[PDB]
């Protein structure tokens, strides 16, 4: 069968780089891997500490 | 082995269990056997296939095979339109309307093509004569069986040619065209040998032979055919040979 | 069950529903079993009726007129001719409410259907500054139920619906059954004198309006929709032997097909 | 429902002249069956209900159902056969006499016909592929001209094989005799096809068949 | 019916069990299958035999009959003997021993006689490949697979006669004339075709070939005969027809 | 398990499937034992198969007509040639139905496939005024399996599929296998007579019509598609070599890329 | 696209033969694309705009 | 060679072939897909 | 199933006349092994299955399995030896007489053949 829809409406906004200067959000772009969902481990220890280096404290 | 090896037997000890052999020789080899032939091998060997390797699925092939199957028997099972035969109203009393040899009548491409490679087989016989006379049409014809006519005596070849009375007391059906269709005669394979050479031809086993019993008898002259079918069954097969079915 | 019989008994409604069941040449039924086994390694899909054919859309008519009065539930299809005469084209088409589509096409194996219908509207032109397209409901009694272009400015209140066809592209419409009767029948008859009130059809018809100078339109049936009553192969024609051109005169029967309708 | 719809397309002769083992008719088995046109010579001529349906798709699979109605009265009285002969085109089904060849190996009906009047079978589908190709017509002229016409199974090779599995065949066993004083010597044989139960058609695309509202002439 | 009948139906009240049929004829007739021929009669038949009838009994045929049978599938997986070809010391790296193509190489009358009357077959094959050196000799062979080889690309097929490197990556297996006598590989049927079309021969399954991977290593010029042995395993058979196997 | 044998020991199927197990030069099995690390801290994937690299797509072939034929299913790679005589070109591709792409590149080492495929169209020019495009199955039996210029005027009621160079940018496309058997052949030959109706590969090409003057043909693998019985490596050459220009002659072969297909 | 959108995204993947890389580790001229000390990948951009800001 | 290859060359070769196969263990792993190295053609011929 | 098909690269000989010590053969570890293109002298060659297949990636790292394969007589008799050099090319593991040098310090196995 093919009905008609009977969702409704969205209201959308047009963005060309949602979350661009914020620390956080989730990006949006275009990965280059094979596997969409690349990424690699976060290493511990790095560089010979367990300590967090980029920590302001 | 995967090999459909019907038997297959490591030999390299075998000369060890000889009773009069002692200290016997220690041989790699393998023996193996693929239905006629069997491989006596005299050293290693490899058995390799596709990594994985699965044989064609059934499934694969149910557009094109018959859900029934036919082996050799099968063929030989196979009923065949043997001849066409004249009958007018001309014919009289005893009148031959066929007289076909067994195997020969049978022996078409398709029946030879499958029996070559045996040295004989045996089987018994049905025979179908078929008329189609219309309603106003009457007559009557005998369809009886003769065995190994080419060694009986002349005497009861030359009995059949010239009374009907002497094939009536065979073994025989009769065909009325006013009242069945159809006719048929099965007989058992019989002869001195055990089998039908199909080497030498030495000896077709019996004859199925015709005649006219009572005339074609309508209001003006006519004819009629006289159909044959015929089929083998309690089919026995003989041995593997390289001797040619002979024509 | 037996391969002759002593009169008739193969009958039409016996075979369909089951009851008469014919034997195979083999005597194996299984050779004519269902198999699912080749759509689902081959096809990927397996079709069983012809009511999800015509749910698919393709191409009915080409108007020139920027507003247009067009016959919704009209399912006839072009006449033809064929000769084989020296320099003459081989076939020529002249549509009336346009050229077969899967619709009419399946359409005219029966003599029935009910139910709504689908409306597809590809523009010759996206023109920026005026890109609205309006299909509207039209309903006036006076007009035939043909093609026509648009000379009424008096139609207000009526049932409209706008698609845009610079932001999509191509209009998409769904009209509903709106008849009088259960039970249409498929290309009826339409007369001079008719008007738009016959029992025949939905009386209920499309005006379409945009700034695009040609635009192709296509349908299909709506998911309500049904023919009913088979009769049988329509009078028809190779759509492959309409490239013939063996006269010696170039074929020249183009049906509305995009390619066709985009480039010139 | 649509493809189980008689289709009736064909019809030949059985006579008190009719020879043993002689073709009387034969068939490709495929569902692209044509009629002719009345109004107009062209040669695509006019599909059957069968055609129009399976016109839609390019590819088809399945049995199709036989119906061969003899008419003829209880005083006529032959026998004839129905053989179906896989991989053959009609012209390899026959000797150069029109006499049948090979028939021990194929699938056979024997009727005799005496009170019969009617046999039904369903010819199953034998093929080495899981679909065949919906037959179109073809170009008999070299590009860039066309004169399209139906395609011609005499024979079952590379270039025909793809849209039919075999010919159906009706040969004589015997003639048909009657007594001329009362009956016709020959009789008409109809046939008629359809679809079997697994019949199936797929990849719907551009149909074969357009319909037309009249079809005459131009002058 | 001891007519060996396959089925057998009485149709004299047939027409009265019809729904949609009223009042239906009683038509004395009787329909009866024998193997792939259908009897249909319109009118009584008598069916007739000896007095006493009894087949002809199974020991009687010990003298002559193979205790094992043979059936057609029996035939298509019997060895054969495909084809000695010559290899000699001067035949250098990759020189072609042989290519055999699938089935034609195993098409003999044998399997061509017992293949007829179908439109077609397909099964897996074994081949052999056997080569007797004596010690002093050494060398290797590879005996391997290509897939529809009249349909495959050209770079395909040349790659193959260009370097043995392409022949190694193929389903393939090894003879090492000094260690192993013999070596064998199965392949199973693959192909667009759901079975090999005996009628038109369109398109062979596979070929296996056999090249040279090191040459035949001698003080002198010597030859040896490389020997093909190969048959038919897992075996399915196509529809009954009357198209005839192309030569 | 011992390093050596009397006898041949590494059989292909045995290594393949596990059953024999070449020894370590160290003697310890630890040496050449699955280690997850590096994937998982150096690349951030680990790829399994080339059933995923297939899936990936990739440029096949530049089009100069606004309305093609094309073969679908045709997994040829082109003919090339080489020279280091003076002054000519050191190579020169001569393709036939495309270049080389993740799918006809992998494809050349196997025999068969079975299953769909996907269609990816960057547009030369997204013609505001007409920017849609069409991509219809084509199955016309008389058509040769090759890239042709579209000359059709009556393939009416095709499936048709509709993608908006201007709203969107690229055509995305998916592809059944619509196949009358259940196994094709990679890179089957076509011939003069053949027509589209062998049962080598899908009888099924495509028909791409839109208003852009050029357009660029991309394609992978569907999700149902697979590559069987390994052959081994294809002829070959190599890619970086193809600047080579040492003759003197300038290097002139270029593949369909975006870059070179985009500008100039 | 540059219209429909007006921003191009994307996000690159480590893909290093090594999982500690140096900032900014020196380049040179016969070096190529295959040092350990920086992930052997870059990037190859393409439009029709005669400049881009990266 | 630790040794030469020794042989009586009344009966033997004196010199041997030895063929070098080789393939990848259960741990062979590749990364990071992009333009590949080879490139597959129809043929490949000499340029006149 | 594709990196674990096997891949014929190369050959060498050995005979009476190798001396004790004489490198016979050597080869770099690593999977673009070529082969050379018959109708054509281009440089690059044509790769292996090996080749092509890991081409697609622009990394590798993983063990390599070699199989030997000696085509002689039971009549032949000789031992060899095979050895791993990591970190060096093959002009360095010889000397200028072609002799091996520094085996004591590398992974071997000293295959005897009979």
């Amino acid at each position: 069968s093919k009905p008609l829809t009977t969702i409704p409406p969205t209201i959308v906004v047009q963005r060309p780089s949602q979350y661009f200067n914020n620390a956080d959000g989730v990006d949006q772009g275009l990965p280059l891997s094979l596997k969409y969902g690349n990424e690699v481990i976060l290493k511990t220890p790095f560089a010979g500490t367990s300590s967090d280096e980029m920590a302001l404290e | 082995k995967q090999m459909n090896v019907n038997s297959s037997q490591d030999t390299t000890f075998e000369q060890r269990s000889q009773e009069k052999v002692q200290a016997g020789e220690i041989n790699e080899s393998i023996e193996f056997r693929n239905q006629i032939t069997t491989f006596v091998h005299d050293n290693p060997i490899i058995t390799e296939q596709l990594i994985g390797d699965s044989p064609q699925p059934s499934g694969d092939v149910r557009s094109v095979s018959d859900a029934r199957t036919h082996s050799i028997i099968d063929f030989l099972e196979r009923p065949q339109f043997i001849g066409s035969f004249l009958w007018n109203t001309s014919d009289i009393e005893n009148k031959e309307i066929f007289s076909l040899k067994l195997p020969d009548a049978l022996m078409s491409p398709m029946i030879r093509e499958k029996l070559s490679g045996f040295t004989s087989f045996s089987a018994s016989t049905v025979f179908h004569i078929q008329v189609n006379a219309h309603p106003f049409q009457c007559g009557r014809l005998v369809l009886a069986a003769v065995p190994v006519p080419d060694i009986l005596p002349l005497h009861r070849l030359n009995m059949l040619s010239f009374d009907v009375s002497n094939v009536i007391t065979l073994p025989h059906v009769q065909l009325d065209i006013s009242k069945e269709t159809e006719v048929l005669l099965k007989i058992p394979y019989v002869s001195p040998f055990v089998q039908y050479d199909l080497v030498t031809k030495f000896t077709p086993w019996a004859a199925f032979l015709a005649h006219v019993y009572a005339p074609l008898n309508t209001p003006s002259a006519a004819s009629l055919q006289v159909n044959v079918f015929a089929h083998f069954e309690d089919i026995k097969l003989g041995f593997p040979t390289s001797a040619i079915v002979a024509q | 069950v037996g391969f002759a019989s002593a009169g008739t008994r193969d009958i039409r409604s016996s075979y369909v529903e089951g009851k008469f069941i014919p034997q195979d040449i083999t005597g194996m039924s299984r050779n004519h079993e269902l198999d699912e086994q080749p759509s689902q390694e081959c096809i990927g899909e397996r079709i069983l009726s012809f009511s999800e054919l015509i749910k698919r859309n393709s191409w009915r008519y080409v108007s020139d007129e920027k507003s247009l009065i067009y016959p919704a539930y009209a399912f006839d299809n072009p006449a033809a001719m064929y000769t084989a005469a020296d320099k003459l084209p081989v076939w020529t088409l002249t549509p009336r409410s346009g050229f077969p589509t899967l619709l009419t096409s399946i359409g005219a194996m029966y003599a029935f259907y009910r139910g709504g219908i689908r409306l597809k509207i590809v523009p010759g032109v996206a023109d920026q500054p005026k890109p609205l397209v309006e299909v509207a409901l039209f309903t006036m009694q006076d007009q035939g139920y043909i093609i026509k272009a648009n000379d009424y400015s008096t139609d207000f209140c009526s049932s409209n619906i706008y698609e845009n066809f610079v932001t999509k592209g191509i209009a998409e419409v769904q009209t509903p059954y709106y008849s009088r009767v259960n039970t249409s029948v498929v290309s009826a008859p339409v007369l001079y004198n008719a008007g738009n009130i016959s029992p025949l059809m939905p009386n209920v018809m499309y005006k379409i309006t945009s700034n695009s100078s040609n635009i192709l339109l296509g349908h299909s049936a709506a998911d309500d929709f049904r023919f009913g009553f088979l009769l049988g192969a329509p009078l028809a024609i190779s759509a492959t032997a309409l490239r013939d051109n063996f006269t010696g005169s170039s074929a020249t029967v183009s049906l509305p097909t995009f390619s066709n309708f985009y480039l010139s | 429902y649509v493809l189980k719809i008689p289709n009736y397309f064909s019809r030949f002769k059985y006579s008190s002249t009719s020879l043993p083992k002689q073709v009387l008719w034969t068939s490709p088995v495929h569902p692209q069956i044509i009629r002719n046109h009345v109004t107009v010579v062209d040669a695509p001529g006019q599909p059957t209900l069968l055609a129009y349906a399976t016109g839609f798709f390019k590819y088809w699979r399945g049995g199709l159902v036989y119906t061969f109605r003899f008419v003829k009265t209880n005083y006529h009285s032959g026998r004839v056969q129905i053989t179906f002969h896989p991989f053959v085109g009609y012209d390899d089904v026959m000797d150069s006499d029109g006499k049948i060849v090979r028939d021990e190996y194929v699938y056979r009906v024997v009727v005799d016909l005496r009170d019969q009047t009617e046999a039904t079978l369903v010819v199953p589908f034998t093929s080495l592929t899981p679909y065949k190709v919906c037959a179109d017509v073809f170009n008999s002229a070299n590009r860039p001209k066309y004169n399209y016409e139906p395609r011609d199974f005499k024979v079952y090779d590379n270039t025909t094989d793809q849209f039919f599995t075999g010919t159906l065949c009706v040969s004589a066993l015997t003639p048909l005799v009657s007594s001329s004083a009362v009956v016709s010597s020959t009789i008409d044989v109809l046939v008629e096809v359809k679809a079997s139960d697994d019949f199936e058609v797929a990849v719907p695309n551009t149909p074969l068949w357009l319909p037309v509202d009249s079809l005459t002439e131009r002058p």
